[PDB]
RNA sequence: CUCCUGCU
RNA sequence: AGCAGUAGCAAGGAG
């Protein structure tokens, strides 16, 4: 019972792992059962002590919060797999039998009518014109045969690659050659881009109410007792019916269909390319109605594991003068007119080439779960001003409460617009989108070290005298991070406004 | 118009505008090729931290080995991290550790974990994680690993007839005195192997990239060992799990208002205090296990004399294990054309075929290399002791150096808050100095970049911001609201479940619950293609619905999963939908669905709607077939040994002489019992005993 | 009659050539780990794969001769039913699912199924009988407790229930006797006068067991009164900055 | 030329 | 081409 095996290599074995002081585990098992400590700890401890050149710093002294740097180089393009603010859509009443997506396609076929959508080989810019005419003709008159999958030609074979991968070979055979074929490896890292003017733009287009109503199919609203579901479903309702008419609803109606008839088309058909059309479905005059923004093009994935980034050819409707700084990896091409009664303004048909993934389609295509840090947030406010003042105050609440936000351009100083808390909601449904598309390593960390520095900022607010050992690593750290994404840059220039802003009344800051 | 959402901090705290500051809505980060620069930048900055030079010679093991006790080359740079522990300092710690609660300390806790250790059946190793298999050189779960390793006991030398913990554990050192052990290989030759291939084996620790991880721009390596290293760390954790347990400075909500309330109470007329939230850096690079020998060697200088000898094994494998090295890396041509792999076999004989930051990397790796693996000899991954270091943690929070200025506080795994109390600032630069120094001498590494502190609480610990007055929430994970996706009536109540327990624990103020309710209700119809009988959906399945709708009576009383509304609310999440619909149904339509006559479910909630779905299609068209009759044949067995005993799923079925034997002694007990008070006919008995008496014959055979 | 079946069947599983090495060579524990042999990975995403089963045509696998013995081949306008690709197992879809619950055949059995989740019928009346009252907006929170959260009348401890339907159901090899039986076998000669003819089968009997004798208890943060009525509606009850109780009785 | 995949 | 982000995919395997 009370005898463990007492073997031969590991008696050999724990005897070579001991301290350096010490030969077998019975003399160090000896000493240690006979353990007494002593004060001359403190002199090793001192001796520890004298040895260390280390400072902290104070704020009040050194407030050495200096803005970040932003790199002042090339503007960020603009990185989204589709196009937001300048989309434009054709409309159509929704018939309940005409419902699955090729269906949709042919009915949009007739009913805007690709006949007349003619485009000159010449481009107004992009790098290859030629391949996306016949790729665009090719799918025309695919469309107009009524049969989603395009025949093997040069230019399907070149745009999703078929054939473009490097020859894996195993090391059994590798035939070597005298100075011939001479390999190695290489890897760069990434590049680095400047910040984007662009993003406010869409930021208060994004948040603007848009005459479409609903977008995003909710569900319906279960029975109530005399409980609190009365104050939960009063708050559904309130907050529920702002955020169905902005445009951050129409883009997550779009992504949840286009993502998800792709998604399913990349289950069922692998090593076909099909026509995906890129479409809404939202309530007009009463009427359900769809719409229709674009055409997708897949590119016969085989995803073997979470990754395998296949891809996606999207040609696009656009109505405004294109810009060479911000739509910059597009193929903007043109189309004609479109009759717009406020007159028969020009259509512009862009080109597009990307990539999506497997693990990038269930996050995208179940993006409905944004409902829940806006309200977590919004409930958290109201429940925490009645509860600080011990009075069922909520409805009355809603209406005589401001929130400051958007400081003006040309000045900053204390001059803020303090506006209604379902404007709140909406803008925070807009940045909880905007972190579901743009989701990378760099707004991770980012987000990381803004916890810190807002942790400092809330230091700040009540003179409790924060300090810090080292900022220079701190610094070292953030500007590692904040590279390419756009998202990350504006929220650091954002970030920096907010010190700007902050300097004002506390005084831990720099100008 | 310019526009800022943190502006919503000018006039709020951090305990309500901080979930604004997680971005868990989005994809998580993914690795991407091989994982071997990760494991090569671990155990070479391992070694980068030694801050030493001394190598021992080694004669079980054909490579050196540097020791990381008492051997300091004390550099100016003490800023930089250590990876040395001096053992008298800390074993210094350890007795001024128990005196200062009770004085027959580490005997009772140790006495309680011994009275755990023998009462325990070693299918506990079956209820963990992935494992790596040393048989094939995988990754594989656990009870096929432990399945496979006994599988090589009763094909080497015996059987295997333990059944406890302790048997197999000695088992396991009589595999290591063993010559030569042999196995099966992949269609299932059997092989053989000699002695030191096995202590080598035994040792190997297999290295991979963590996925998905929110919260780094460089990602991580993790490590899972293999099978015989497992039980001894379930040892050593349920051990130091029982002194945590017992511990009072260690985690979550009240320890921290008790401690500042009572650190409160212990302020003179000049003292005050001061938190500072730190964060530990490189914590997996310098907790050495041989200061876990020499601990458990005090926890284990008083506890008995089995549990002497077998609570110091565990640190020696962490002594001298392996660490794999991926699977290489890939080379290419100037045309980008061709690209040939080269494994991590074949690693030094192509050396001059690498990048600059590679060749550094391994040029200082380079008189550790095995063939396949690496040796580190001071290191601990992640995958191994959490609840060990704490321990340490508590012993830098409980030192006493005797004024009347000292520290106090809370550890966690990697992350502490610590409290000072004194008169000035500079003596808190001297008793912060002192925290640096004590913990720097004993092996753990503050961060310097990520810490701070002011006067009252308004700390950081495990993600909780805890403000002067209030407390913040952990933000949980979103995509944990639907993980199911097994069964149309498996799935909503378990969101409900997850939707109770989120609530309960956590905050989460009922909107989100009824908004995060009507969501998972969507995904539910939207994911099984089932919509509410009045919605304008014609698909294959709601044409059905909509042509038979008029034989039900009560509308209201169709189940989600077939075309009714939603009737469950926040009061009644702990309720499933079947139930609340059972109280209203049609008879034909109640009696229609609960018949269990249905050709779905034959062949936790009602199962009325449990079907499964047709398997993959890689599990006969791959070079594993042969697994695949191993599973049917075990299945078949367990049908067998199922088909005996009538209620055999409600206990475990201990025992250690056969299962067929003990088949065949139930079928004559039974046989027997039921023969006298029962059957009674010569044919039944004496043909049923022919059949028991050709089967044992022919078992025998 | 059965032990000739069992008779016809381990014969038949002894008359294996590799399965006689499998069989009196591990041991009776060896079993559970004879249970597990799940050899995919994690199952990662779960849903992801049940999308993609549902979005197909035919991905389930259901038996033949009962849906063969009450189904129809094809629906009145091109709903498919029926494959015939592969023992035998037919794959279909689900819409064969909600036509056998909307055009299949019925038997009574609404009395069993009505006495089998008689602890969730029991938190169903008990809730459907209870009253409320107005919201309180108050600060509110204490610490976590170690609560049995059931309104059960026994209040074992996870400990003789095993036994319990050890010392019920089967008490051939169930085992070791204890001084914890007497009391308990008078009411193992109360509870036998329950089970002993039924058509529910031995695993749900056992089930339905341990949830009608149980308290669980859990380490739950809970307030005010510790009663086990309203612990169960503990969610319900209070939050973090609002309270809700005006029960009378 | 065919077959097979869809975490191995 | 492109997706990327410190190294991969842009199909692969067998007969």
């Amino acid at each position: 019972e009370l005898e463990m095996y007492k073997s031969k290599l590991f008696i050999a074995m724990r005897d070579e792992s001991v301290p350096l002081p010490y030969i077998n585990y019975e003399h160090l098992r000896t000493r240690c059962e006979t353990f007494k400590r002593n004060q001359a700890e403190c002199e090793a401890k001192v001796a520890d002590v004298a040895s260390r050149l280390k400072i902290k710093l104070e704020h009040l002294e050194e407030n050495k919060l200096r803005p970040l740097e932003i790199p002042k180089e090339k503007e960020a393009p603009y990185t989204h797999k589709f196009l937001m603010k300048d989309a434009w859509f054709f409309a159509k009443p929704h018939d309940s039998e005409r419902a699955q997506p090729q269906q949709i396609l042919y009915d949009f076929f007739e009913a805007a009518n690709m006949g007349f959508m003619t485009t000159s080989p010449k481009p107004i810019f992009g790098k290859q014109g030629l391949m996306y005419h016949s790729l665009w003709g090719q799918t025309k008159r695919a469309i107009k045969d009524k049969r989603n999958e395009l025949e093997p030609s040069e230019q399907r074979d070149f745009l999703c690659g078929i054939g473009r991968a490097s020859k894996k070979i195993q090391e059994d055979k590798w035939q070597e050659s005298r100075e011939e074929e001479f390999k190695q490896e290489e890897t760069k890292g990434a590049a680095k881009r400047g910040f984007p003017t662009w993003f406010n733009e869409e930021w208060l287009w994004a948040m603007r109410d848009s005459k479409i109503g609903d977008w995003i199919p909710m569900a319906e609203m279960p029975p109530c007792k005399n409980e609190m579901e009365d104050y939960a479903k009063k708050m559904c309702e309130e907050l529920e019916s702002k955020i169905q008419g902005t445009n951050c609803a129409r883009e997550m109606s779009k992504l949840i269909h286009t993502i998800g008839s792709l998604h399913t088309e990349c289950r069922n058909f692998p090593g076909k390319v099909k026509i995906v059309p890129i479409y809404c479905r939202g309530t007009l005059r009463g009427e359900s109605t769809d719409c229709l923004f674009g055409i997708a093009i897949k590119g016969k994935s085989h995803l073997n594991k979470d990754d395998g980034m296949y891809t996606v050819v999207t040609f696009e409707f656009s109505t405004e003068e294109p810009n060479p700084s911000k739509h910059e990896k597009y193929t903007v091409f043109e189309a004609g007119t479109v009759p717009v009664e406020a007159k028969e303004k020009k259509l512009f048909l862009y080109c597009r080439t990307t990539g999506m993934s497997k693990l990038k389609n269930d996050w995208f295509s179940k993006c409905r779960r944004c409902l829940i840090p806006t309200m977590e947030t919004v409930e958290q406010i109201v429940l925490k001003e009645c509860a600080l003042k011990e009075e069922n105050r909520v409805s009355e609440m809603l209406e005589n409460k401001r929130a400051w936000i958007a400081h003006e351009n040309g000045e900053n100083l204390t001059r803020l617009v303090s506006t209604k808390l379902k404007d709140l909601c909406r803008m925070l449904i807009v940045t909880q989108f905007y972190y579901c598309i743009y989701n990378d390593n760099q707004l991770e960390g980012f987000c990381n070290e803004q916890k810190k520095f807002l942790m400092f900022l809330q230091a700040d607010k009540d003179s409790k005298s924060a300090f810090t050992f080292n900022q220079k690593g701190l610094y070292e750290k953030i500007e590692e991070c904040i590279v390419s994404n756009p998202l990350c840059i504006f929220l650091a220039d954002r970030l920096n406004k907010l010190f700007l802003v902050a300097k004002s009344n506390g005084a831990k800051y720099f100008e | 118009m310019e526009i800022n959402p943190y502006l919503l901090m000018l006039n709020n705290d951090i305990t309500s505008m901080i979930s604004l500051t997680y971005p868990y809505t989005g994809a998580p980060p993914m690795s991407h090729g091989t994982s071997t620069k990760y494991s090569m930048e671990t155990v070479s900055r391992t070694y980068s931290y030694s801050r030493t030079k001394k190598e021992v010679p080694s004669g079980i093991f054909p490579i050196e080995r540097r020791k990381f006790c008492n051997t300091i080359e004390d550099k100016e740079n003490l800023e930089k991290p250590n990876g040395n522990v001096d053992i008298n300092f800390m074993l210094s710690l350890a007795e001024m550790l128990e005196e200062k609660m009770g004085k027959g300390f580490f005997k009772f806790c140790a006495n309680e974990a011994e009275a755990e250790i023998l009462k325990m059946h070693f299918s506990k190793l079956t209820e963990g994680r992935q494992t790596y298999d040393w048989t094939s050189e995988r990754n594989m779960p656990a009870a096929t690993a432990l399945q496979l390793t006994v599988d090589a006991i009763q094909e080497t030398q015996g059987t295997f007839k333990g059944t406890t913990m302790v048997e197999y554990c000695n088992k396991i050192l009589e595999m290591m005195d063993w010559p030569e052990v042999k196995f099966k290989k992949v269609t299932l030759m059997i092989t053989k192997i000699g002695r030191e291939e096995f202590i080598k084996r035994i040792c190997t620790i297999n290295t991979m990239a963590k996925d998905g991880e929110r919260g780094k721009y460089k990602r991580r390596a993790i490590a899972t060992p293999g099978m015989g290293i497992r039980p001894f760390s379930k040892i050593v954790e349920t051990l130091a799990q029982k002194i945590c347990e017992r511990l009072a400075e260690s985690g979550k909500k009240a320890k921290l208002k008790t401690t500042v309330s009572s650190t409160n109470s212990k302020l003179q007329e000049g003292q005050f205090m001061v938190n500072i939230t730190g964060d530990n850096s490189k914590w997996n690079e310098c907790q050495q296990p041989e200061a876990y020998l020499a601990m458990l060697a005090y926890i284990t200088k008083d506890s008995s004399n089995l549990m002497k000898d077998l609570c110091s094994v565990a640190p020696t494998l962490f002594c001298n294990k392996y660490v794999k090295m991926g699977q290489g890396f890939r080379a290419k041509n100037k045309r980008k054309t061709k690209e040939i792999v080269i494994p991590a076999k074949k690693m030094k004989e192509r050396k001059e075929l690498m990048n600059a930051e590679w060749r550094d990397l391994f040029e200082t790796i380079e008189p550790y290399m095995d063939g396949e693996c690496c040796f580190l000899g001071g290191g601990m991954l992640m995958g191994m002791f959490n609840m060990l270091s704490t321990v340490f943690g508590v012993m830098t929070l409980n030192y006493r150096e005797e004024r009347n200025c000292y520290w106090t506080g809370l550890q966690s795994s990697d992350d502490f808050v610590l409290f000072c109390i004194s008169r000035t600032w500079p003596e808190m630069e001297m008793t912060i100095l002192k925290f640096i120094a004590v913990c720097k001498l004993m092996g753990i590494n503050m961060s310097l970049e990520k810490s701070y502190g002011c006067l009252p609480e308004l700390f950081e610990f495990t993600s909780m911001f805890f403000s002067g007055d209030f407390v913040s929430n952990i933000a949980l994970e979103l995509p944990a609201f639907t993980t199911a996706g097994m069964n149309e009536g498996t799935d909503f109540t378990a969101a409900m479940s997850v939707i109770r327990t989120n609530m309960i624990n956590n905050g989460l103020s009922p909107g989100t619950a009824l908004m995060a309710l009507r969501i998972c209700l969507q995904e539910f119809r939207a994911t099984y293609r089932v919509h509410p009988y009045d919605s304008g959906v014609k698909n294959h399945r709601m044409k059905i619905i909509r042509k038979f709708i008029e034989t039900i009576e009560n509308k209201d009383g169709l189940l989600i999963s077939d075309g009714g509304k939603l009737m469950n609310n926040i009061s009644s999440l702990h309720i499933p939908e079947e139930i609340l619909k059972e109280d209203l149904m049609d008879p034909s339509y109640r009696n229609r669905v609960f018949n269990p006559r249905n050709p779905f479910t034959q062949f936790a909630v009602v199962s009325t709607h449990s079907f499964r779905t047709r398997s993959n299609r890689t599990l006969l068209n791959t070079d594993m077939r042969a697994m695949a009759l191993e599973e049917k044949r075990y299945q078949v067995v367990c049908n067998m040994y199922r088909s005996v005993f009538e209620s055999a799923d409600v206990n475990t079925p201990i025992g250690s002489m056969s299962m067929g034997e003990a088949i065949e002694a139930k079928i004559l007990d039974r046989a027997r019992t039921q023969f006298e008070n029962g059957i009674i006919g010569g044919e039944e008995y004496s043909e049923i005993k022919r059949l028991i008496e050709d089967a044992k014959r022919q078992r025998l055979s | 009659s059965l032990l000739l079946t069992l008779a016809k069947e381990y014969a038949n599983l002894t008359k294996d050539k590799k399965s006689c090495k499998l069989l009196s060579q591990g041991t009776v524990s060896s079993y559970t780990t004879f249970k597990k042999w799940t050899t995919s990975r994690k199952e990662k995403n779960p849903s992801l794969r049940m999308r993609w089963a549902m979005g197909s045509k035919f991905p389930i696998m259901a038996n033949r001769e009962i849906l063969e013995e009450a189904g129809i081949p094809e629906q009145w306008e091109g709903i498919d039913l029926w494959s015939k690709k592969d023992l035998g197992m037919v794959l279909a879809s689900p819409a064969a699912i909600t036509y056998w619950n909307f055009c299949g055949p019925g038997v009574d059995n609404s009395s069993v199924i009505k006495d089998v989740y008689k602890a969730k019928f029991m938190k169903k009346e008990r809730w459907r009988e209870t009253l409320w009252g107005p919201m309180n907006f108050e600060l509110v929170g204490k610490q976590r407790r170690v609560v049995e959260t059931q309104p059960v009348e026994i209040k074992l401890n996870q400990k003789e229930i095993k036994e319990l339907t050890m010392w019920v159901l089967f008490e051939d090899e169930a085992n070791l006797a204890s001084k914890f039986i007497q009391e308990n076998f008078s009411l193992v000669l109360s509870l036998r006068e329950l089970y002993k003819g039924k058509a529910v089968n031995k695993d749900v009997a056992a089930f339905m067991i341990a949830h009608q004798f149980s308290p669980e208890k859990r380490f739950l943060p809970t307030f005010g009164p510790i009663r086990p009525e309203r612990m169960e509606l503990l969610h319900c009850l209070g939050g973090d900055f609002w309270k809700i109780e005006a029960v009378t009785a």
